[PDB]
């Protein structure tokens, strides 16, 4: 998972 | 006589931005994910009798025009707006490809004195973006008939799958399939923020970000209730 | 399974911060007709099940360790908690007698790890003031829901004889559909009422609500 | 009327  | 009038030729215009790809020297990423969400919301609101337009990749002026020219448009025969806005963000902006531009002033566009033909009428704006950099470790415009649903609470990060779609578009897609005709739409977006809530949690190789949760914010201006249907 | 759950022997605590008389360094002037408000929301939130205190003119000191108290108390049998705030406003700030002091400070203590027997629960904070320019895992920020008198940025008005109109309509809405209505139609009609009275002020409802909510069954 |  990745951050926006 | 509590509920907002939808007795229109049509529900409304439901604009979506799908920023992807950013030039490097802002120094974003690629959003791997965002066509899933681009195109399940895409399914979405179509079901739901709205007339969808996708953009994808915008520029800082590109999207302020785009906003700008749709308030000058003739929406007397229209219930309703939408907007959803899927990028990179920071406490107050949205990112475009080539920068950063004020949420406020993309909204503002719609305020009553700009955009008569929207009075009394509700306009909705999803944002699927980041609002700051902290991370929820957990535990065991000034007018009316404006409503935000930001996909986090502000100063925080917000997660994306790569594979699946970020949680915030996953989960409102799902309610909005199901319920979408049915419940009202504060009624849709509570069940969202328990759905971001629980059924989802980040793993990741990195220690920092491992584990970590997230919670939807609602923000309601709205003077009526809201259903998308009779 | 769709709402807060109820059953609990109390329906919870309801702090009332009444400030009216502020300190002459502060430069802020006295506020007529609050004292109405707080009695109008005294009588609204007893209605609904509350265990309602009223504090009066309270410095920055008394509003921090008033709410840190209440976060430190055992709300085990207790279905929510609740506070009303009643003072003047700046950008994101609240105002005690003695001076400023941040709202986000007066809430962070009822986060889901600062105050575990509040988990799950809803965490209500009503404020009336204005702002402008100054010169199995859950989330922690979950569960909250706040109610602004005006948007970020704008005026709210009040009246000497007759109150806040934020107050007055959300004890006129309270008194005949607090136990029938969800708490989000109950703010959307205050929404409508407020808006309906310059015919200018709007208030703002910031959610972070799970479930639905009633005071009631 | 007065401003808060």
């Amino acid at each position: 998972d990745e951050v926006x | 006589t509590y509920q907002y009038n939808m007795n229109f030729e049509k529900l409304g215009k439901c604009i979506i931005i799908n920023n992807k790809n950013f030039d490097k020297v802002t120094g974003m990423g690629v959003r791997n994910g965002t066509d899933k969400d681009a195109e399940a919301l895409f399914k979405c609101f179509r079901s739901l009798g709205f007339d969808v337009i996708v953009y994808n990749d915008c520029s800082c002026a590109k999207m302020q025009d785009l906003l700008k020219k749709a308030s000058e448009e003739d929406h007397t025969n229209a219930a309703c707006f939408a907007c959803i806005l899927l990028s990179h963000g920071e406490e107050n902006v949205i990112y475009g490809k080539d920068g950063v531009t004020p949420i406020k002033d993309l909204t503002a566009h719609f305020r009553g004195d700009r955009c008569k033909t929207l009075l009394e009428k509700p306009k909705l704006f999803f944002i699927q973006a980041c609002r700051g950099t902290e991370l929820d470790d957990g535990i065991q415009p000034v007018e009316a008939d404006f409503l935000f649903a930001y996909s986090t609470v502000p100063g925080y990060y917000s997660w994306r799958s790569p594979g699946r779609g970020s949680w915030f578009v996953q989960a409102l897609c799902s309610i909005l399939e199901e319920h979408g005709k049915d419940l009202e739409i504060m009624q849709i977006l509570t069940r969202v923020n328990d759905r971001v809530a629980r059924h989802f949690e980040s793993q990741s190789d990195d220690p920092h970000f491992h584990e970590k949760k997230q919670i939807p914010c609602v923000v309601s201006m709205l003077t009526k209730e809201l259903y998308f249907s009779q």
